[PDB]
Order: C-alpha cells, then structure tokens, then sequence
C-alpha cells in the first residue's frame, strides 16, 4: 500500500489481525488477584515462561514493525482513503490493540524492559499523536517501573516532551505517575532527573494547582437601600464617613484586609451581586463593589495607585469620608479631611447602592452615618445627604451583614430560600392615564 | 495481672492479635513474628550488639563525630545513582577519611563500621553502570581502589577482611589496566594489596582464583586491546599493557615475604 | 499463620532463594520444640514416643512437611543456612519413622508433580563437599610455620558434614519403616 | 426553601435539641443522623453564581463537535443545537468560551513575513455564524474571569463597567481607565449588508494584540469600528453569545490571517513560536450553567455590631483570626476552597498524585529541591493541612507525607542507618549510668534516662529565597520542631479518645486515614529523636497507660485497629525494644 | 533600578549605615501576584548586612533606601534580580519581584 499497489490486488487481513491481537491479548492477560496464591503464582510463572519465549523469538520487534507502519497515516480518514474503508474504520482499534499487546508482552519482565531501552527513544517521538498517546504512556510507566538502564538513557528532551504532554493535552494523573517514576527506581534517586523535573515543572506555576492560605473577609452594611431612576422621589447625592479605632497591620502570616468603599446589587434584589458570600473576597473585589484601602483604588479585583498628602494604608485614627453622586455617577473619598487623588466614574446605576466596609481580623471601626447614628468629623461636601436620611419612615437603621449566613450554631442556623425583589426601594407614583 | 514489662506487652499483644484475626498482610505477619522473637530471644540483641560496639576516650570525641559524619555521606550516596556532583562528594568524602586520625588509630572500628563493604558497594555500582559502554567516572574507581589498598595497608585484620572479597575484585580485574596513570588504583591492585606479605593469606589463596587471572592473561596474549586499536595503536595480535598487570598480580600471589610459596 | 507465610514465600517465584533470618529462626525453634531433649522401664520409653508424637503433630498438622518440601524445591540445589534449616526440620518431623509425616510428603509431591524437589535434591547432593588433601595440607602448613589461624574453626577440610548428615539423615527418614511407595517414588 | 422561605434543620448531634424524636423515632429505634459525630456536618447549599464548565457529551440541548483541521482549512469547534424543532426545546441566550484565557503584557510598550510572526503579539482567532443563524442574536468577542452575568436578555449595553479617573493634586485628568468583564460586539450591527446573507457566513475575526492591549474586530475582511483597550495583565477568553435559531448555530474557527498569530500560539507556550494553528485536546467549549453546589464554611468570623452611643456610631469589631486553604486553578483564573475537592473527584485525584510527585522529586535528600518546594508548599499551609479534621483522607495523607520528606525524612534516614552501632565515649557521664534506676530490679520507661552513645547532628538551613548563597543547599529546611510536637501530641490525645467512640466521623474519613499519617509523622519525630521525658512519658501513657504508669483508659494498643495501624504499632514497639537494647549497651560499658 | 513606595511611613530620620545588620520583614510576589517567599511564614526575622553580597541587589538597595520602623513595596526589574538565569525550581527566567518589606530594627 505505501508502495501504492492497488488496493483490491493488496490482500490486508484487517479481521484475523484483530482477532489475534485479542486472542493475544488475553494470553497475556495477567492472573487476577482473587485467586488464591498458589494459582496466582503457577499462572505468573506461564506469563513470564511466555514473555521470555516471545522476547527470544523477537516479537516485540514485530510489534514495533507494525505500530511504525500504521503511523505512516496520520488519521483514520487518511489510512481509508490509501487502504480500504473498511481497513480505515479499525486503524484506530488496530493501533490500540497492538500498544496494549506492547505493554503486556513488556510488563513484569524486567530483561524485556531492559532490551526496550534501545527503542524507548523511538517511542516518546510519537507521545504528542492524540491516536497513541495512552498506550505510549502506560508503555513508558511499565518500561520505567521495571527497568533502571531506562532511566540512563530518558535525557533532557524526553522530559520536556513528558511534561509539555501536561501542558498540551492537561491534567492527567498517568504523566504524574510516569514523572514520579522517573525520579526514584527502586530505591534509588536519580538527581538528574529530579533537578529536571523540577526546574522544567515548578517555576511555571501554569499547570499543576496552586495552594496558598487565605484570611476570610466579611463584610458589613447598614440597612439603607439607595438608588437612582427615572421619576423616583429619591436623592442622588449621598455621604458617610468611617473611622478605624484599631487596626493590627498583621495579625497573622498574611496582611490585614480592610477596604471601605460603595457596593451595588444585581437588579432590585437586596442582595449584593457579582461576588462570593464567603471567601477572600472584599470590596473592589467585583464590578460590583468600589473601594478604598488608604493606598488604592479597587474595582473588579484590580487595584490603582491613589496619590494622597502623606498617603499610607489605612491605620488607628483615620477616618474616611465617602461621597456618592448618582446624578453623574462618581464616587470620591477623602482621608482625614484631604481629597484623594481619584475617582470612580461611570459605573452602572441600574442596582441599589449602599456602604460597606470589608474586613479581616484585627479590626476596629466605626460607622458615621449623620444625626443620631453617629457624628461626622467633617463637614459633608455641598449637595452630598447624610446617609441616616436615607432609612424609610418605620425601619430602623442597623449594621448588619452583608451577607445572609454567621457564625452560630448548626441547628439554631436560619436557612434562607430566595426572598421577593425590592421595587419599594424606589416609589415612582404611577397613576392612570386619562 | 498487669504486664508491668514492655517485652510482656508485646508478647502478649502480638498473640493477642494473631489469635484475634487471620492477618491478611505478609509484612504485617512478619513485622509482628519478627517482634515476638525479639522478645523471645533477649540474648540475640545483646549478640548482635556487642559486636558493633566501640568505646573510645574524650579525646577524640570530635574527630570520631566528624568520621562518622562522612561515613554518613558515603552510606547515603549508595541510595543515588552516579552523578558527578556524587562522585565530587564521595571523592571529598574519602579525602576526609585519610585526613582523619580515628581511621589509623582505630581500624577495628572502621572495620565494625563497615566502611569498606560501602566503599566496595559504590564500586560495584560505578562498574556496573555501563560495565560493555566502557567504565564510566574513572576518578570514582581509581579513588575507591586507592582507599582500599590503603585499608589493606592499614592492619593485617583489615587485609583479611578485604581478602574475603576476593572473587568478586577478580571479576572485575579487567576494569582499566589497558588506561594508564590508573596505575595502582583498579580492582586487580585491590585485589593485589588483599594478598601482599601475608604469607597466611597466600596459602589461604585457592586455584580458581588463579586460573581466573591466567585465563585472563591468556586472552591478553591471544587477542589484542580493542581500546587501544581505537585510538590508533598498531595492531599487533595480544595484550602486553594488560598482560603485564596480570602477570605482576601472579607475582604477588606466588612470591611472599622473599620465600616462594610452592603450593 | 506462620507457616502458612513461610510456605507462601517458598511458593513465590523468585530467580534465587533468598536468606530470610524470620525463617532462620523460627525453623530452629519449631526443630527444637520437637524432640525438645541409665535404664529406661519400656512405659517411660513408650511415653517420650507418644510426647515425640504429639509435638511433631503440633507442627505437621499446619502444614510443616508442605513447607519443608517447598523451602528444599524453591532452592533449586544451592547449599545454604536456609537448606540447613529446612533439613534439620525435616529430620525433627520425621525422627522415629512418623508414618503420617511420610504419607503426607509423598502425598503432596505425587499431587503437585514437584520435579524441582528432587532436582534440588540432586544438585545439593552434588554441591555436598569431600576430604581435600590440599586444603589440608595448606592448613597444616600455615599451623606449622607457627602463625595462629585468623579464624579458630579452620573447616575448609570436609565443609559441612553436618550439613551431608543432616541432608542424608533426612532421605533415610524419609525411607524408614520400609516405606515401599516413597522407596519406589525417589 | 422557595420564596422568602427560612427553615431550620437539625441532625440530632445533640439529642435533646431534637423535639419529637422521643414521641416519635425513639421507640421505633431510629437514629438521629448526627449520633456518632464529633465535628459538625458539612452543609452543601445550591450555588447562586453561575459558572463557566465543560459542555457534558450527555447534554439534551448542546452539542459540540471538534473538526480537525485540514491542509486547506484550520481546526474549528462546532456548536448545534441537539433538540431544535422539537417540542420543550429551550430557546434562550446561551453563553459560550473557550477553556484557556490569553494573557495581555505585564508593561505595555510606548507571503507573511516570518520574522514579524517570530517577534510579533498579535493572536486572531474567527466565529462563522452559519447561515439561517440570526447574527443579532450572536456576539462575538472576550471576557474575563470576572463574567458571572446570566441574563435571559443580554445586550451591549448592561455590561459591567467602570473607568477609574487619576487626577494629580489640582484635578487634572492625567489618566482614565475603562474596565470591564464583557468585550464583545454582535454580529447584526457588524453585517456591512445586514439581513440575511447566503454567499457564505458571516465571519466575524477577534484580533488581540497582547503587547499593547488593543482588541479589534474584522468583519468580512474590513475594519470595524469597534475597539477596546485592556489593562495590563488581562486574561481574555474567547466567548461567543448566541441564541439558537438554527440546527448549527456557530463555530470557533482557529485559523490564523496575514501577520498574525493562531490562538493557539497565545494560549500554549510550547507553541509560542508556532505559526501553524493547532487545537490541543485541553482547548475545549465551556458555557455558563447553575447545575453547580457550595460548601458553606464549617467556622465564620466573629464579628461583634453595636452601637456605642448616638455620637458615636456604630462599631464593627472583628478580632479573631480565621483561615482557609485555597486551590487555584491556572488556566481559569479561579481559586476555591480546598476542601471542596471532597466532591471534585478529578481535581482531588489530580491534586493527590501531584503532592505525591512533590515528595518524589525531594525524596532521598535532594536538599535543593526540598529548599525549592518550601516555596510552592510553606510551613503554615503544612501546619493547617496536618491539623484540619475536613480534609479529605487523601490529601491529608500526601500533605503528611510531604511534610515528612521535605523537613524531616533526611535526618531520619540518617539516624535510623546509624541505629545498629553503638560507639559510646567513656566519660563521668558514662559511667554514671546503670542498668536500673534505684535500688529494686524495676526497668524505667524506654527512652527515659541518660544516653551518651554518639548520635549524628542534626542540623537545618534557613529556606530564603532572598539571599544569594549557596550554602543554604547542604541541610534540609529548618521547621519548627516544638511546634510540631506539640500539635502531635495534642492531635493523638485527641484521637485515641475519639476511636474509643467508634464514631462515623474520622478524620479524613477513615479510620486508616485517621491514623496511618499521624502515626507515621510520631514514628518520624520519635525516631529522630526530639521527644523528651515528659513528652516520651505522656506519648507512652497514650500507647499503653497501665504498663507504662509513672512511678483503665484503652491505648493505641488496643482498640480494633487496622492492619496499617498495627504494622507502625509494630514499628513503634521496635523502636523502644531498640531503646532498650542501647541502654542496656551503655550500662555493660558503663561496668566494663 | 528599583522602585519604592512607603506603605507605612518609618521615623525618617535613621537609615542602614555601612556594615550594620538590618532586621527586615519580608514577602516576595512575582508580577501576577503570586507569593514566593515570606519570612512571616517562617516567622523567622530576616538579618543581612549592608554591603557584603549577601542579598539581591535589588533588596539591598530597597533596604538601603528604607528608614527604620517603616514599611515599603520593593518592585525589582530583573537584572538587579536573579538576570535571566532566574532561580531553578522558583523564580522564572526574566521575572520581575515585588517585595514588602518592613525594617523592624537596625543593629
């Protein structure tokens, strides 16, 4: 055929082929271990007479003469269009077979493993092919488990290949095995390939999960819910201020989290939208949250350099004042009196905003919200409400948080289905035409 | 009714859990008798012990840690396969070894340790890697043979211990005769040193063992050095490099203390 | 349970027996615990046989003639601390002529077709050692010259004749009371 | 729980909470569900944010097809409609990307030519929407991580955005940023005819230039008019919206035009200088979907909310610290808690076998490797690893396997080979030691006592990455041992009284998993050596109270252990029958 | 070649002098933010001394810049940071490191 004789004139024996791969297969198939010992025994001896007398016959060359010829084609499309259609419907199988034959005439052998070596660089060569990649691999683990001069000759190239195996075709747990493989046999640590493995591995932090300890960050809000909309009986231009009365810069490994800022809510639901209700998460960790930390400006989890007259993260004594504009969307902060460089703007206003504060342990802080609720250190900016003025009539103001599970009891743990949309948030009267 | 010893506890223990379940784990069964008999055989560890125990006075405190600290290095790096940063810490290693006091003062300890068994097993390891693909780390070997004959140099006892290994130095005799400046440093002059002046050890010396080197000589004489050939020497049919070291070992085997040994 | 893994390790396919101290010991206490040793009244000579009896049951009731006939095939006739167990063993379950000990040991040979067993037979019959004029001679010249022997034994002359007796002993054991089938089997 | 529903569920982890169960299911001989716990049970609850995940093969309406890619055409990723013109058929938006993101530069810079492709940035990837597909109901562009919007009606212009303004001290606007989730463009404001088209598909090119953050869009060969600059850094996933008016509704063609790079090339760093376009089996079609659960945390923060007067306000106070271990995944710009993976089989499979590589690659004292793993894996992750109780019983066991290996493993090793000998200096302190303590023939407890016999030094380099030597390499990483001994003792003590319980609550959740690692780092620091007197003396209490009382609680020794337990029980006894054996050593040298 | 900013200020006034061992703490991330090194997870203070190679050069000089009790972000451009070689097993080739540190005491 690669000559290109005529097809019909060629005589391919494409069934009995696959029937004697099976038939193979299954005299090579090894004990299974619910047998009792002495059986298991007397049948891995037959398999281990049968794999030295196929050895010195020499058919696992033949295996190989095979497996080389079948990948001449690069696909079963293209092996049906040379050979027959039929020929190409079980290429794929025929490759299979012929890979599984390979590993059982190999595994448990070690002279087999050992007269491998010379052909074990003529295997990785085709690792990448998505039709060989598997049986390659358990092919390369039984070689590398059995047979130490193996790992002598598996060099630089081979694996980098192994590992770029990771990196093309994903996460799989065999390649792991097969890189673990190659660095201990038997007892005995190979540097070389340890060093490799590493350097070629780690650095990347691109392929294997990464693991890092987090600090939680809650959140806390009060209970006003203020909007902007067309015809709304609602003031746009809002104020609050907040003061820290104790901060701990570390009081673990990581840095203390703590951002005060404006936060919006997906639609007219209550509910804080666009990020996680618990985790690491605070805000300016969405695009649904604005913050500030004394340093920087956070949106979506990205941070700006803010410029500040003695500009510092934010610690004991500080307080700061947010200011709020819906009209033009915007929001300010201002640090113990002086403006902050920086502004958002332009954001989205079809949500509820209101104040909240994230945080990690070792915080102490206190919301200014106007009148009885706590007494601004500042004058608010002209315009700008304070934020108690916002509280519907029978509601009392309350800092509670922002998400809707604490810490308590398992039992004693209220579990909340969905609730209702909150359209009262914003009264458009609406009376009839006439 | 309570134990009151930890050997009652766990002979009792041990029992106690055989007769409760059939154990289905080999190295659990093992683990378990092996611990019975230990028990069982209170002399043993004692047997076993005292032999591979040394005592040794405040002196040499430091110098004997610092001994032991290299000995160490040398034990783990059996763990590893050749590398040449291994090579470049077992030839340091070894340096230190000669360097220190301890290993001339005390060669009873060092042949309770069983520093030249781990040095002999490094060696095997060096010449088994690639043993057809020519020897490789030829430093490594020549640094390993000169530590031995040193050893054999060291004590009559320690020459024995050594001549005990024998057979296996002339399987390996024809490591690197052909290469010189390996002069004195390959397994044939180990195996050499094993033998030299000891009369008790020459007539210990069997026939075997010398026809094994006179099979060698006779292939040097028959067939000529292919290494040598490689590198542009002129094909002339044997082996007078090779020959000759065979020879010189005979001549130690058969000739002691200026008598001739006639056995 | 214990001999059970013995007999199991024995079983195990494996290029070389390998020199296991476990086995090595506890072969020796299970030999000793058999015959476990000026006029003797026949009732007090008749009772040792019977307590003989009992102790070699306590063993060969779980499987020690299996095992002892598995450790000498797994073998393959290479002289060894581990034969030397196994012998010594096979000798103290079989002193007296045991009758029950012998059926067994023919029985599982003609069962599983061990040819292993008698060819481990042969070659440690060829691998046993003889009177060396040579070595004698050597060691007669070394004590002359006046040095003393680095070891005390000096057994090179006649290697293991406990081991030849042991191995002997064993086969005439096996053949004792005029055991006509096992006599016709070897 | 439906609308504005609350509702409770109770256990039975503490009987007499429970209400009715004594008027009915105690008699019936029913078991409250919490009975045999120690810890709470790990609530799962349905999770409110959609995610992005693989297209399931067994999925009733989304097909997705890989086309491999010809000499003549490129690899494309087709998307059908499995159940179109069928009843129940569900006909709204479905939002699709692609698997790995292309990751614009860290700083920005102020026939096809192959040098331009060897030093270029620029990746192109295409979308043909399929003729009888209505193209307004398509979008074509990028999204980041950050997109969780799933709106039934999605349009351009209820994006997530934002434009943060930097001003200097006067006001001036020296910079404005624009940022966003959603980077897209839709295909019926793209067509220059409009309509419906059959010459061919539409085919709508994405063009990112990863050096200077600028994305452009070709429609039919022209230039539109749409453009969009990111941020430094942005991770970008291809992502088309579309809603199904077809049997084939789109592809992802991942050809290449002139001067540019494949995707591909981009996504792939193996295939970074690759100018032909490939489609690697890890590239796959995701959509968004809320078939997804959420563990809630076992602990929260305690947050205390008063208020302090009028004047003063409201004061939130937070002072205890709480800490949680997070996986993230690379390729998805997502991290989770990690002991979620008790239901994510593969990550927790995949996870387990690369902390097993981990400890293959520093195993046998490869002190630099272990140095450089100190880094990925650092000793508050290991602590928190060894002492959580809801870690799985798999990565449990390989964090303490790790642990054991890069710190501990090496000294071990060496004093385990150096166990045999016994080379004992002769000083006073020698010679003080005898066989008994008094006067009576009664063995003191193993280990207890005087030991001169010499002991190789252990000795630990500091791992810091900041300094610039080479000597740190020699010795394996310094951890603090105190610590460590203590945590296991406290940890044991805790286990042996919950086994007695025989509770259905293991840590790690068996008792193998329970035991074996926790064992197994005892047995480490035992025979390394930094347990003394009264650690030997409690740790030897827990093993076995009644014989080794100082001068009837069930130990380790007896309580229905498995044969893994058993075998480091045996393991420990060998130990301190070895303990005996240099004491008993010592004192005949002491006579001698 | 390094940058710094102040994220807390110091006293300002004294500064690592020739010689003087500086009592620093430390953590290192990479440009994309990951962490690479922290001496607060070791919990180990970190001590070097001005002027004897002991340290990146970018850290040096950092620590040179900073003041006593004050806390600042160290962003070091490769050549001053591991070149191109970078580190084997941690720090990619070409990588930019970003360190805050504190300088707890000089001494």
């Amino acid at each position: 055929l690669s000559k290109k004789a005529k097809a019909s004139t060629v005589d391919l024996p494409i069934e009995s082929v696959s029937l004697s791969l099976q038939d193979l297969i299954g005299y090579f198939h090894p004990p299974d271990e619910h047998l009792e010992h002495e059986d298991k025994q007397n049948r891995l001896r037959a398999l281990k007479n049968r794999q030295n007398l196929f050895q010195e016959e020499g058919m696992i060359n033949l295996v190989l003469e095979c497996i080389d010829r079948l990948h001449v084609y690069s696909s079963a499309a293209h092996f049906a269009d040379v050979a027959g259609r039929e020929a190409g419907e079980s290429w794929k199988s025929i490759l299979n077979s012929l890979y599984e034959l390979l590993a059982a005439l190999i595994r448990g052998n070690r002279k087999n493993c050992a007269q491998f070596s010379g052909s074990l660089d003529w295997l990785i060569s085709r690792l990448e092919r998505l039709e060989a990649s598997s049986g390659i691999l358990e092919v390369l683990h039984c070689v590398l488990v059995e047979s130490p001069e193996a790992l002598n000759i598996i060099k630089e190239g081979h694996i980098k290949s192994i590992i770029s195996l990771l990196d093309k075709h994903g996460r799989n747990h065999k390649v792991l095995d097969v890189l673990c493989s190659l660095c201990v046999c038997h007892g005995v640590a190979v540097r070389s390939n340890q060093h490799l493995i590493c350097d070629n591995l780690l650095p990347g932090r691109d392929l294997l999960l990464q693991t890092r300890l987090v600090n939680h960050v809650s959140s806390m809000r009060p209970n006003i819910f203020l909007g902007v909309s067309e015809g709304s009986a609602q003031y746009k231009k809002w104020y609050y201020e907040l003061m820290v009365d104790h901060t701990e810069p570390f009081v673990t490994a990581e840095a203390t989290h703590l951002r005060v800022g404006w936060a919006s809510t997906e639609g007219y639901s209550p509910y804080p939208g666009g990020g996680e209700e618990w985790g690491g998460n605070g805000v300016g960790d969405d695009l649904f949250s604005y913050g500030f930390d004394g340093l920087h400006l956070w949106s979506g989890c990205i941070a700006r350099t803010v410029s500040s007259p003695n500009q510092h993260l934010l610690r004991t004594d500080d307080v700061i004042s947010c200011c709020l504009d819906l009209s033009a969307p915007s929001i300010s902060f201002r640090i113990n009196g002086q403006p902050v460089q920086g502004m958002f703007e332009n954001f989205n206003i079809d949500g509820l905003f209101f104040p909240v504060v994230s945080f990690s342990a070792g915080i102490k802080v206190r919301f200014l919200l106007g009148g009885r609720h706590g007494e601004f250190k500042f004058l608010p900016p002209p315009g700008y409400a304070p934020c108690y003025e916002a509280v519907l009539p029978k509601e009392k103001l309350k800092v509670e948080h922002s998400r809707e599970y604490k810490q308590e009891r398992t039992y004693t743990r209220d579990l909340l289905g969905p609730t209702v949309s909150l359209t009262q948030a914003a009264f458009t009267p609406i009376p009839v035409d006439t | 009714k309570k134990s009151s010893t930890l050997q009652q506890l766990i002979s009792e223990t041990m029992v106690r859990w055989a007769q409760e379940s059939v154990i289905e784990d080999p190295e659990l069964v093992r683990a378990m008798f092996v611990l019975l008999h230990r028990q069982y055989d209170g002399i043993g560890g004692l047997v076993r012990a005292l032999p591979k125990t040394y005592t040794i006075n405040g002196v040499s405190v430091e110098d004997t840690i610092n001994l032991l600290a290299s000995l160490g290095q040398i034990r783990s790096l059996l763990s590893v396969r050749m590398g040449k940063e291994e090579e470049k810490l077992m030839i340091r290693g070894l340096g230190d070894i000669m360097n220190n006091k301890v290993f001339y003062q005390h060669p009873n300890l060092m042949r309770a340790l069983g520093m030249h068994e781990t040095v002999m097993e490094v060696m095997v390891n060096v010449l088994g890697g690639g043993e057809s693909k020519e020897i490789t780390f030829p430093k490594m070997v020549a640094n390993c043979c000169r530590f031995l004959c040193y050893f054999c140099r060291i004590s009559r006892q320690n020459q024995k211990a050594m001549f005990d290994h024998l057979s296996y130095l002339l399987e390996n005799s024809s490591v690197g005769l052909a290469s010189p400046a390996m002069r004195g440093s390959t397994p044939l002059d180990v195996a050499a040193a094993s033998v030299m002046d000891n009369n008790e050890l020459a007539l210990a010396l069997r026939e075997p063992d010398l026809e094994k080197v006179v099979r060698y000589l006779a292939g040097c004489g028959l067939q000529s050095c292919q290494m040598l050939v490689s590198k542009g020497y002129p094909d002339i049919g044997w082996n007078p490099v090779e020959g000759e070291r065979y020879l010189d070992f005979l001549r130690f085997a058969v000739f002691c203390n200026g008598e001739s040994v006639e056995e | 349970q214990l001999i059970l893994l013995f007999s199991r390790t024995a079983l195990t396919e494996k290029c070389k027996l390998e020199e296991d101290f476990l086995y090595m010991a506890y072969a020796d206490i299970m030999a000793k615990s058999c015959h476990d040793e000026e006029v003797k009244s026949f009732e007090e000579k008749e009772m040792e046989k019977q307590k003989l009896l009992y102790q070699q049951a306590r063993l060969h009731d779980r499987g020690a003639a299996e095992m002892v006939l598995q450790t000498i095939s797994a073998s393959k006739g290479e002289t060894g601390p581990m034969v030397a167990a196994t012998l010594k063993l096979g000798i103290a379950i079989l002193n007296g002529g045991n009758s029950t000990v012998q059926q067994k040991m023919l029985d599982y040979l003609k069962e599983k077709k061990d040819v292993g067993f008698f060819q481990s037979l042969a070659g440690l019959m060829q691998s046993c050692s003889v009177l060396d004029l040579n070595a004698f001679e050597r060691q007669n010249k070394a004590e002359g010259l006046g040095m003393v022997t680095e070891e005390g034994s000096g057994e090179k002359v006649l290697q293991d004749d406990e081991f030849t007796c042991d191995l002997f002993r064993f086969l005439q054991l096996l053949c004792e009371g005029h055991n006509s089938d096992f006599q016709n089997y070897l | 729980l439906g609308v504005a529903q609350v509702g409770r569920m109770n256990f039975g982890k503490d009987v007499s909470t429970l209400k009715y169960f004594t008027i009915c299911g105690l008699q019936e001989g029913y078991e409250p569900f919490a009975v045999n716990t120690n810890r709470d049970i790990t609530m799962w609850l349905s999770k409110r944010l959609p995610q992005f995940l693989q297209v399931p093969s067994n999925h009733e309406h989304i097909e997705v097809t890989r086309i491999d890619g010809t000499i003549d055409s490129s690899p494309c990723l087709k998307v059908t409609q499995k159940s179109f013109g069928s009843q129940n058929s569900n006909t709204d938006i479905m939002f699709y990307r692609l698997s790995m993101p292309i990751e614009c530069a860290e700083v920005f810079s102020k026939r096809d030519d192959y040098d331009f492709l060897m030093q270029t940035s620029t990746y192109y990837y295409s979308v043909r929407i399929f003729p009888g597909q209505e193209p307004a109901n398509v979008w074509v562009g990028w999204i980041t991580s950050d997109f969780h919007q799933y709106d039934t009606g999605f349009d351009l212009d209820r994006v997530r955005t934002v434009t943060v303004t930097l001003g200097d001290e006067k006001g001036k606007v020296h910079e404005s940023i624009k940022r966003s989730n959603c980077y897209m463009v839709c295909a019926g404001e793209s067509m220059s005819p409009g309509q419906g088209r059959n010459n061919n598909g539409l085919e709508i090119g994405c063009v990112v230039d990863a050096a200077s953050g600028l994305l452009t869009f070709i429609a039919n060969g022209k230039e539109l008019s749409t453009y969009y600059q990111v941020e430094p850094s942005t991770k970008l996933f291809p992502a088309v919206f579309a809603q199904a008016t077809s049997p084939n509704v789109f592809q992802f063609e991942l050809g290449r035009i002139k001067n540019v790079m494949p995707l591909s090339a981009g996504l792939f760093k193996s295939e970074h200088k690759n100018p032909v376009p490939q489609c690697p089996p890890r590239l796959h079609v995701q959509f968004l979907s809320h078939v997804l659960w959420s563990r809630m945390p076992n602990q929260f923060l305690k947050v205390d909310v008063s208020r302090i007067s009028e004047r003063q306000g409201w004061l939130v106070q937070c002072l205890d610290p709480l800490q949680f271990m997070s996986l993230h995944i690379p390729e998805e710009n997502r991290s989770v808690d990690i002991l979620e993976l008790t239901e994510q089989e593969e990550l927790l499979k995949f996870h387990y076998h690369t902390l097993r590589l981990y400890s293959a690659v520093c195993a046998l004292g490869n002190h630099r490797v272990a140095h450089a793993l100190c880094s990925h894996v650092d000793e508050p992750q290991l602590l928190y690893a060894i002492e959580n109780k809801y870690m799985p019983g798999l990565l449990r066991a390989g964090y303490y396997d790790l642990l054991i290996d890069i710190h501990l493993s090496s000294y071990a090793t060496a004093r385990l080979m150096m166990n045999n000998e016994y080379i004992v200096p002769m000083t006073e302190e020698t010679k003080s030691i005898t066989l008994f303590p008094d006067e009576n023939k009664k063995h003191g407890l193993p280990g207890i006592g005087l030991s001169t016999s010499l002991r190789p030094r252990m000795q630990f380099s500091s791992p810091s990455f900041v300094s610039i030597s080479n000597e740190c390499y020699q010795y394996s990483p310094e951890f603090p041992l105190d610590i460590l001994k203590s945590k296991t003792i406290q940890m044991l003590t805790e286990a042996v009284k919950e086994g007695s319980l025989h509770a259905r609550d293991p840590v790690g959740g068996t008792t193998e998993f329970l035991f074996v690692p926790l064992i197994k780092l005892f047995y480490t620091l035992l025979i390394m050596g930094i347990f003394h007197n009264e650690d030997l003396k409690h740790i030897l209490q827990l093993i076995e109270p009644s014989v080794f009382k100082e001068a009837p609680k069930e130990g380790l020794l007896q309580m229905k252990l498995p044969e893994p337990v058993k075998l480091q029980m045996c393991l420990l006894l060998q130990y301190l029958c070895d303990c005996q054996v240099r004491h008993r050593i010592e004192a005949i040298v002491a006579f001698s | 070649g390094v940058e710094i900013e102040t994220i807390s200020p110091g006293d300002g006034r004294t500064f690592p002098k020739k010689g003087q061992t500086c009592v620093v703490h430390y953590t290192g991330m990479l440009q994309n933010g990951k962490k690479f090194d922290s001496s607060r997870d070791r919990n180990k203070p970190f001590k070097f001394r001005i002027g004897k190679q002991e340290v990146i050069k970018g850290f040096e000089e950092g620590a040179a810049q900073m003041s006593l009790g004050q806390r600042a972000k160290l962003t070091c451009t490769p050549d001053v940071a591991y070149g191109a070689t970078g580190h084997p097993g941690v720090i990619p080739p070409n990588a930019t490191l970003i360190f805050d540190v504190e300088l707890l005491n000089l001494e």
